[PDB]
RNA sequence: UGGAGAGUUUGAUCCUGGCUCAGGGUGAACGCUGGCGGCGUGCCUAAGACAUGCAAGUCGUGCGGGCCGCGGGGUUUUACUCCGUGGUCAGCGGCGGACGGGUGAGUAACGCGUGGGUGACCUACCCGGAAGAGGGGGACAACCCGGGGAAACUCGGGCUAAUCCCCCAUGUGGACCCGCCCCUUGGGGUGUGUCCAAAGGGCUUUGCCCGCUUCCGGAUGGGCCCGCGUCCCAUCAGCUAGUUGGUGGGGUAAUGGCCCACCAAGGCGACGACGGGUAGCCGGUCUGAGAGGAUGGCCGGCCACAGGGGCACUGAGACACGGGCCCCACUCCUACGGGAGGCAGCAGUUAGGAAUCUUCCGCAAUGGGCGCAAGCCUGACGGAGCGACGCCGCUUGGAGGAAGAAGCCCUUCGGGGUGUAAACUCCUGAACCCGGGACGAAACCCCCGACGAGGGGACUGACGGUACCGGGGUAAUAGCGCCGGCCAACUCCGUGCCAGCAGCCGCGGUAAUACGGAGGGCGCGAGCGUUACCCGGAUUCACUGGGCGUAAAGGGCGUGUAGGCGGCCUGGGGCGUCCCAUGUGAAAG
């Protein structure tokens, strides 16, 4: 069956194309521990229904274009930039872990 | 038969006589008559206390020894015991207590092991009607074991089922001193033999 | 197009056929799509030959084409046999 | 049903801790030794270079010819010319050459594994079903004529057949545009319009066989996509602009930046991007009590490659190991202009290496290609050859034989050991001789019968005069390592910190169980040792199963970001977790 996935939407700045955080939990394969993971997919949005902070399903699909190759099915529950944040931070605290200086 | 070489010796080394030549292993000359001290030139130098090792290393030869059978052998027939069900050590005896050179031995056929192996390997045996040069070959429950129709004029077979007559066999065996048949009955029990080896420290001697 | 042959599993001197369907193009002894019953040529036992009509029936139905062989021995069994 | 520990740091002790040994394993190699047989297995290095032969063809039931025969006609005779038939050669045409066989160079990747998706697809030959094959036209080889070249070959001119090419017709049907309907990402139906079929051949000839055409479907094989999993270095931290997405187009069987034009400004990264190193992945294999570690030869599946790089043509399928084009390196021929090649196919050569085989037999069997069939072709394969390289089986004898020969040997010189060992007696009888002698093969084929079911018959063995059976028949290879402790086994002599041993502890500077020899002994035995490498022991990276006061180990301290973790009560959900059913988990192992 098409592999049906739910994640939040962290980028809109894209032509009918929405990228959707999808997190998933597992038992660690040696040390037990259930750990997150998480993967961003570029989903398919003909009609730029969906905004940041939207928790979507997405759905296996026939290929759009290179990267994409899931589309956005419905709409689980909207608004929640709680989880763009993590995201975001997670994302700009990239300018201290590196060789220059930065004010992450 | 195998090692081919002063076999005597052996009991000498084990201290225990292994009874396999047949006569003299009665008669006053067995060494182990007048000369029950191992072979060599410190042969009744005060002996050492043996260390843990080298006791099982005596039992297991002194086991081993008693067939005539190559360490290959002896540790195929013993792998192939542990892996199977039931105590290893009764197994083990009841496997090599399986060959058809030893069977020969326990229907009187021959009176050592190295006669019986020689007797199977030239073609003088037969296992239910057929003829089977095989020492390791495996009899089972239910086999008769006879002298190959060809053989039973043999001036050695004579004087040997002769020997035979009112003469009691292994009770999981059992023969027609008359047809030169035999049976294997059963596979024996421990308590069935009578073997100077505690084989618990020969199952050891494989854990090491 | 797909095969009912026979494929080698014996040992040296010791020839033991497995009566398979495969397609045309497949090592003789590679994968196969099904077995469908095994033959002993120098009948070393009293059981050296089994078919299993039902099926070498069901895929004759759909096309695979046996070989010489492979159809005297389905027939020997009674593939083909309709009285 | 499954888990053994030992030596070694001190005068001695406990602990910590490393090193080392006992076990098992290997596409092995090396040394000493070496009898038989079965079954497996054998370039692990330079994916270095390759002489030679062989490794893919087949169809005359698709077609017309050439050369070499034999025979028959037209004729009063010759020339000339018509027909039939055999062999042979290529040609046109078709099916196969995209399989089978080889190697792992590349690749850290949807490559592989696993589970799924394709309303985004293809599939020659095979099977089922529906419908059909009416008429006309054309060309190019062969062949014939001529020209350029050393050759490879190449240019031109003329003739001709077909299941070769084309046109018109029939349109079951199917394709496409527009519409409507059902479905719902391009699935199915329907209506109008347009567009698209065909090949003939053979006779046990006036039917039946082989085949052709369009379509629906089956079966098999395959393309593409997605979740998850797949090594080391962070002394590699930023990476990217076809880059990320959009629209339109191109392309393909088909989705897709696959490719292109235009627009947007994106995308990826510490849950490790990018960069570097290494590596084909798997079923499995080895080891381990297990968890795990190591590995991927042989066999089976997938992938990738065919001197290095690029490319496309023909095809159902290839970007094509034994097809084509170009560039490069190289070998070869050369009349120097210019050409011919590519064993990672079998075998073999040469190079490299510690090291890896017969330029064998057969297509008898199984499998494959082509053919109606006969049959042809199959270094796939079935076998034999060489190598103790691995595994298993087997032999070098069996029973009797002194209070104990000779020699060697130690000796408190009296004896002690080798030793029932030998001699010798008797018994059997590996080798080898003679005789017989296979299974693997029954189909295809042909006859009867419907070219069916069924019945009947004949041909066919490489291995091989081998296995195996029977008769005859000689006592008829033994070796290697070790004996201070760990570690089973001790004595003499030579040597004198020498010569030399030595896995770790350590031996040897004159009484050495540790060197060398000898006797004796232990271990294993057609082998035994050695070196290398993997797992174990090693809870010595500790998930199971460890630690950090003084043994190696707490950050110099704080603040705090991500992240990890989170009190008591109730309720919803049910992701984690648990349960039932079911599918999958190829074969081999
Ligand atoms: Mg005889
Ligand atoms: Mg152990
Ligand atoms: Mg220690
Ligand atoms: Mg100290
Ligand atoms: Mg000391
Ligand atoms: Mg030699
Ligand atoms: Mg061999
Ligand atoms: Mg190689
Ligand atoms: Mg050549
Ligand atoms: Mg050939
Ligand atoms: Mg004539
Ligand atoms: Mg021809
Ligand atoms: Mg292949
Ligand atoms: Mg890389
Ligand atoms: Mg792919
Ligand atoms: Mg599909
Ligand atoms: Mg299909
Ligand atoms: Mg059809
Ligand atoms: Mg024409
Ligand atoms: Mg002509
Ligand atoms: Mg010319
Ligand atoms: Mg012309
Ligand atoms: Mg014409
Ligand atoms: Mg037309
Ligand atoms: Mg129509
Ligand atoms: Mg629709
Ligand atoms: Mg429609
Ligand atoms: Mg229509
Ligand atoms: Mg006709
Ligand atoms: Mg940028
Ligand atoms: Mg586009
Ligand atoms: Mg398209
Ligand atoms: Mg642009
Ligand atoms: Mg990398
Ligand atoms: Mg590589
Ligand atoms: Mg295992
Ligand atoms: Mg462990
Ligand atoms: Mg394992
Ligand atoms: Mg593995
Ligand atoms: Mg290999
Ligand atoms: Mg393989
Ligand atoms: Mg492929
Ligand atoms: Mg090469
Ligand atoms: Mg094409
Ligand atoms: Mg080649
Ligand atoms: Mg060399
Ligand atoms: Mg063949
Ligand atoms: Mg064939
Ligand atoms: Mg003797
Ligand atoms: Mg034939
Ligand atoms: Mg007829
Ligand atoms: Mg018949
Ligand atoms: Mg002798
Ligand atoms: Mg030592
Ligand atoms: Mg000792
Ligand atoms: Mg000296
Ligand atoms: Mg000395
Ligand atoms: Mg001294
Ligand atoms: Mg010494
Ligand atoms: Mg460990
Ligand atoms: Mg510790
Ligand atoms: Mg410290
Ligand atoms: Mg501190
Ligand atoms: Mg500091
Ligand atoms: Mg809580
Ligand atoms: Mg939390
Ligand atoms: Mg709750
Ligand atoms: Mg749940
Ligand atoms: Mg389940
Ligand atoms: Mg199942
Ligand atoms: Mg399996
Ligand atoms: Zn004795």
């Amino acid at each position: 069956p098409k592999k049906v996935l739910t994640g939040v939407v962290v980028s809109d700045k894209m032509q009918k194309t929405v990228t959707v955080l999808v997190e998933r939990q597992f038992p660690h394969p040696l040390y037990g521990k259930v750990i997150k993971r998480s993967k961003k997919y570029l989903a398919h949005d003909p009609e730029e229904k969906y905004k940041l902070g939207d928790v979507v399903e997405i759905i296996e699909s026939r290929p759009i274009s290179k990267r994409k190759r899931f589309r956005v099915l419905r709409l689980v529950e909207s608004g929640r930039m709680d989880l763009v944040e993590k995201y975001l931070i997670r994302r700009q605290n990239y300018q201290s872990l590196s060789k220059r200086g930065g004010k992450a | 038969g195998r090692y081919i070489g002063p076999v005597c010796r052996l009991c000498r080394r084990e201290g225990v006589k292994l009874y396999l030549k047949g006569e003299r292993c009665y008669s006053p000359k067995c060494a182990m008559e007048r000369r029950p001290y191992p072979p060599g030139q410190h042969g009744q130098k005060r002996a050492r206390r043996p260390s843990d090792y080298a006791v099982r290393l005596r039992e297991k030869q002194k086991l081993r020894r008693i067939y005539g059978i190559s360490e290959r052998q002896f540790r195929n027939l013993f792998e192939e015991a542990s892996k199977k069900k039931g105590v290893t050590g009764s197994v083990f005896l009841g496997l090599l207590e399986s060959r058809l050179d030893n069977v020969v031995y326990r229907l009187g056929f021959a009176v050592s092991r190295r006669q019986a192996r020689q007797l199977v390997r030239h073609g003088h045996i037969t296992v239910n009607g057929r003829r089977v040069d095989l020492p390791s070959y495996r009899v089972r429950p239910g086999d008769e074991i006879a002298v190959a129709e060809k053989s039973r004029n043999l001036e050695l077979i004579r004087q040997n089922l002769e020997a035979m007559k009112g003469r009691k066999v292994g009770p999981w065996l059992s023969l027609d001193v008359e047809g030169m048949k035999g049976k294997f009955l059963r596979l024996p029990d421990r308590e069935d033999l009578a073997l100077p080896v505690n084989e618990q420290l020969v199952i050891e001697f494989y854990s090491r | 197009m797909v095969k009912i042959r026979l494929a080698r599993f014996g040992s040296k001197h010791n020839p033991h056929y497995r009566i398979v369907v495969t397609d045309a193009r497949r090592k003789r002894d590679g994968k196969y799509i099904e077995k469908i019953g095994y033959y002993d040529p120098r009948k070393t036992t009293p059981d050296w030959l089994k078919v299993d009509v039902e099926r070498a029936r069901y895929w004759l139905s759909v096309g695979a084409q046996p070989t010489d062989t492979a159809r005297r021995l389905l027939r020997q069994a009674g593939v083909f046999r309709q009285e």
